[PDB]
RNA sequence: GCCCCGGCGAGGCGCAGGCAGCCGUCGAACCGGGGAUGCCCGAAUGGGACCUCCCGCGGCUUGCCGCACUCCCAGUCGGGAGGGGGAACGCGGGGAAUUGAAACAUCUUAGUACCCGCAGGAAAAGAAAGCAAAAGCGAUGCCGUUAGUAGGGGCGACCGAAAGCGGCACAGGGCAAACUGAACCCCGGGCCGAAAGGUUCGGGGGAUGUGGUGUUGUAGGGCCCGCGGAGGAGCCCUGGGGGC
RNA sequence: GAGUACCGUCGGUCGGAUAUCCGGCGGGAAGCUGGGAGGCAUCGGCUCCCAACCCUAAAUACGUCCCGAGACCGAUAGCGAA
RNA sequence: GUCGGUCCUAACCCGACCCGUAACUCGGCGUCGGGGAAAGGGAAACGGGUUUAUAUUCCCGUACCGCGGUGGUAGGUGCGGC
């Protein structure tokens, strides 16, 4: 199990995150890909970052947690890239995704944020 | 983004999260064969700068070589004393290039493009080498790497036209000091290096 | 091989003539690369006979040579006359 | 034998004629050991022409 | 030695002056161009060689196709690459001794002979993190000079450049990144078209970034602003003429 | 455009001399308010340039060959072989 | 068809992979696959005659092995001896 993972999110959170991504894709705005996500975080337009654990090499996404913790944006983990990409609307898999302009997911993101904070602390 | 951060992580790995990663990775690499093909580069910024795309026809190969220099074999006939040494010799090619050549042996239908450093130990060094299939149509349909299907680019790594070979031949110095390295070494009787 | 290419030549020597008379045998010169079975066919077709036995030897000139015995219904002299001798 | 003549014929007639000339050549080689010294050259080259022309026909 | 198209125009059957005979005027031999057949070994390759010969497995109807090793794209089918050869010339590595110094050890012979590997009809180099000096040049490569000079060396024997000046020949382009975000590439089958090319179906890849923009120095490019909206230089041959 | 520029040390090589180029080992940056060169090191001034990725014709070398020539030999000569 | 090769393994050898080497047509452990004995192991034929020149090979006479078949029985469902 890798080392860019700081804590253990359960089925609860992981599945809610996949569904929030699917809903935000079909209603709001979704930035797909590590680089799009990174730029969103650098400029501040990112309201939630979903990251994958099935990644190798770790040097791809090992910069995101210590950056989102600074910019104060929440981030969750999920165990596969194929599922995340299928949710985002791709046939290839995604390692990271950013949710912008949520629609019909707002309360899901509320709860995800609160539980992420409770878990980190 | 995502590329400068990788560059930063790797510019000094003892200081970043890369040192212990490399410890474990080597624990596992030492059991692998000397030439092993892989799915994805370890230093993607560096690969993509050296020329690497995610198309069909590109192959990535890790190579393990031993460190240090040469030990000459002993001489049967009589020598003068200036010619008896056996131990403290070093090669005139670099280990990067030697690794490239081993990979080129193992994959004969291919051609080398470049290579990059990926780890050290006390006994071994590790290089990741990029290779290209010059008979793939996806590769003959791209003007950046369609030159490589030519009739004068086979044996590239062996004659010395890769970057490591040019470095070891002296084609990074241009004026005073480099009077004896162009247009070639044989042209001047090995008198450069 | 194929019929009609197997047989090169018939022999006409005193030994071969003796055998024609006595044993009801024919003697042929044949392509090295043919076997007893191909020789059997070849003779059967090119001459419309039934064959009993085939014996072969390679010579000291590089030629395969066949002694061929037919069934007593037929007669060597007949085909030896059908040919030249 | 002349390609003009042979080209008026069918594949089976050609096969038959080849077999016939093969047999005549065998018996001539036989009687040679024991006049017109050219029978053999001429028959060989006849068969050669026949085979070439049959191959052309089958290739069309 | 077999076939076709052309030329030449009567004899022909190799070095090679014979006996006997055949081919050719329905155009030969000969010459130029193109096709067919093409035993076994050999990279030698379905598997084996104390003798260039043997032993086999699938699938279809005696006849045939396929089946080495290492690899790429795929993947239950298939499609492709390499391997060996070549006088001298070429790129990259490894590397002696005789000999000379009137002995010899540093030096010389010599980055030589020879060895290992990789390419071609040419290879290699090549577009300044350069040269220079109060003035200036403008990628590489070859000739003539610079010059037995600067300079190395038991400072011994000996070794040994470049810039510049005079000429041959001339030519410049592309990535990575920033900013965008699937707007993209390939295979196979089908319909237009003479073709160069264009349009639909099913698969392989690609968010670990396919495509676009972009490429440099007393800076260049992107984002923002305003104004303006000559990529139109090139591909093909159903065509009509010319020259070689 | 980073184990890169650079610094010390060892071996080889060069006309390259405290001032050539190649390689091993041990250390190691800045990164456009930036960075390199200018024949010992360092300080200042001035002048020139932007490395660590790629392609590229012409002028050149050869002659297992061809055309064409010759103050070349003329059968113990000339290629070993008329 | 019956003599011998062709089959089996021995001491030994090669190939592929693997590790080394600046490299290889060089060096080598292990795994796998394959070769290696005309005096070792090992299905089966003996006499007479015939030719200028062959014969356990051709002819006569009398026989034996291995594959495949046809047809009957033993047996499947039978006995004798402490």
């Amino acid at each position: 199990k890798p080392s860019y993972v700081k804590f253990e999110v359960p089925q609860e959170l992981a599945e809610k995150a996949l569904e929030a991504v699917e809903i935000a894709r079909d209603t709001g705005r979704i930035r797909k890909g590590t680089n799009e996500t990174t730029k969103a975080v650098e400029r501040g337009q990112a309201k939630l970052v979903i990251i994958a654990e099935d990644v190798d090499p770790e040097e791809i996404v090992a910069h995101l947690p210590p950056l989102c913790e600074e910019k104060e944006i929440p981030y969750v983990y999920v165990p596969s890239k194929k599922e995340l990409g299928a949710a985002a609307g791709l046939e290839v898999p995604a390692a990271s995704v950013a949710i912008i302009e949520p629609g019909k997911a707002r309360e899901l993101v509320e709860d995800i944020a609160m539980k992420v904070k409770e878990l980190m602390k | 983004g995502m590329y400068k951060y990788i560059r930063e992580a790797w510019k000094s790995p003892k200081k970043s999260y890369v040192g212990e990663l490399l410890k474990k990775r080597m624990i596992q690499w030492r059991r692998d064969p000397v030439v092993k093909r892989i799915e994805r580069p370890t230093r993607l910024d560096r690969a993509r700068s050296l020329g690497y795309q995610a198309k069909q026809g590109y192959v990535v190969v890790r190579v393990r070589v031993r460190r240090g220099g040469r030990k000459r074999p002993r001489w049967k006939g009589g020598r003068k004393p200036s010619k008896m040494g056996m131990v403290k010799y070093s090669p005139k090619k670099s280990l990067q290039w030697i690794a490239e050549e081993k990979a080129a042996r193992k994959f004969p239908n291919l051609e080398v493009l470049n290579s990059y450093w990926v780890g050290e130990d006390g006994m071994y060094k590790w290089f990741e080498v990029i290779m290209v299939d010059p008979h793939h149509p996806v590769i003959k349909s791209d003007p950046k790497i369609a030159w490589i299907a030519g009739k004068a680019h086979k044996g590239r790594v062996f004659r010395g036209l890769t970057s490591a070979g040019k470095r070891s031949r002296g084609l990074l110095n241009k004026g005073k000091g480099a009077e004896k390295v162009r247009p070639s070494i044989r042209a001047h009787q090995g008198k450069g290096k | 091989m194929d019929p009609y290419k197997v047989i090169i030549r018939p022999l006409v020597t005193e030994k071969a003539v003796s055998l024609i008379e006595r044993e009801n045998k024919l003697t042929f010169i044949v392509d090295r690369r043919a076997t007893k079975q191909d020789i059997k066919r070849a003779v059967e077709e090119m001459f419309n006979v039934k064959v009993a036995k085939v014996n072969t030897l390679v010579t000291m000139k590089g030629e395969k040579k066949a002694y061929v015995k037919l069934k007593p219904e037929y007669d060597a002299s007949e085909i030896a006359a059908r040919l030249g001798l | 034998m002349k390609p003009s003549e042979i080209r008026e014929m069918s594949i089976e007639e050609i096969d038959k004629k080849i077999r016939e000339l093969r047999l005549e050549l065998a018996k001539e080689r036989g009687v040679l050991t024991m006049e017109n010294p050219m029978v053999i050259r001429n028959l060989r080259r006849d068969i050669a022409r026949l085979l070439t022309i049959k191959r052309e026909k089958l290739r069309e």
